[PDB]
């Protein structure tokens, strides 16, 4: 049992996943994700499906200097699932800093046709980085980190983890 | 995460 409330208050990156890929009970399946500045329209970021066998659950991003001066970034993301009803589905995000949380984002997604292909765009507005912050930020490469919940009916089914350079 | 993919 692992609910919203159980990571809402989280303030440090987990040292582990907190459920395995079987709890994807659902088969959601990320297929597309693309990252786009909302002030120039710049796309950040683009992968769309066709070792590395942890693929599936870690994603490194390589983005530059400039990134931690953006104000809002639209991210849209498209995912298949399976037959089964997909009820209340939803992401809480957190992003931290050398475990000093920066922002946790909380998006709902919208009705999920299962079988079906889905899509849906989640808004990101930036918190207020210090100066020092930022420096550091872009001297340390990876530390920052995020933990990406993913919930259905109140109930974690995925786990994914991110981290960030801004070395450009 | 929604840029992870196997
Ligand atoms: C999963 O792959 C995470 C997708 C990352 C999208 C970019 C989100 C940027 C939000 C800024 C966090 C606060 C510190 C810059």
């Amino acid at each position: 049992p692992i609910g919203p409330e159980d990571v809402l208050g989280l303030q440090r990156i987990t040292g582990d996943y907190l459920c395995s890929p079987e709890e994807n009970i659902y088969k959601i399946d990320f297929v597309r994700f693309k990252i786009r500045d909302m002030d120039s329209g710049t796309v950040l970021f683009e992968i769309k499906k066709p070792k590395d066998p942890n693929a599936g659950r870690f994603v490194r991003y390589q983005f530059t200097p400039a990134f931690l001066r953006l104000r809002q970034v639209g991210a849209t993301v498209e995912f298949t699932v399976g037959d089964k009803p997909v009820n209340n589905f939803r992401m809480i995000e957190r992003h931290y800093f050398r475990n000093q949380l920066l922002k946790s984002f909380d998006f709902h997604f919208g009705f999920c046709i299962p079988s079906s292909k889905n899509t849906c765009e989640h808004i990101y507005d930036f918190p207020p980085l210090s100066e020092e912050l930022i420096s550091e930020m872009i001297r340390h490469p990876y530390e920052t980190q995020s933990d990406s919940f993913y919930f259905v009916d109140d109930r974690l089914v995925m786990h994914n983890k991110a981290d960030y350079s801004y070395s450009g | 995460g929604c840029g992870c993919s196997s």
